[PDB]
């Protein structure tokens, strides 16, 4: 469940 | 395909859009904005990008079959802006 922050 | 929104976006001084990004091919799920932060360009935006928005185009280009990483470094890619603004085609869900 990769999240990143753009 | 569905009811589509089309959303253009200038980056903050950080160059930051104030989004976050789950899922793309290797995460077998699809591109969702997962949270939008109160007053970046994401949340003033007009239309506005929402949180559970599938992303579908990314300054046009499909990114269906694409992974997490190359979803990120697509939004990065500044370059790739006309004119300076991030295109985004998305699916409200």
């Amino acid at each position: 469940g990769r999240e990143t922050e753009v | 395909h569905d009811n589509l929104v089309l959303i253009r976006m200038k980056p903050d001084e950080n160059g930051r859009f104030g989004f976050n990004v789950k899922g793309g091919y290797d995460q077998k799920m699809p591109v969702i904005v997962s949270r939008v932060a109160p007053g970046t360009p994401a949340d003033l935006c007009v239309p506005r990008l929402n949180e559970g928005d599938q992303v579908v185009l990314i300054n046009g280009r499909d990114i269906a079959e694409h992974t997490h990483d190359q979803v990120v470094l697509f939004i990065k890619a500044s370059c790739e802006r006309h004119s300076g603004e991030l295109m985004l085609l998305v699916r409200p869900n």
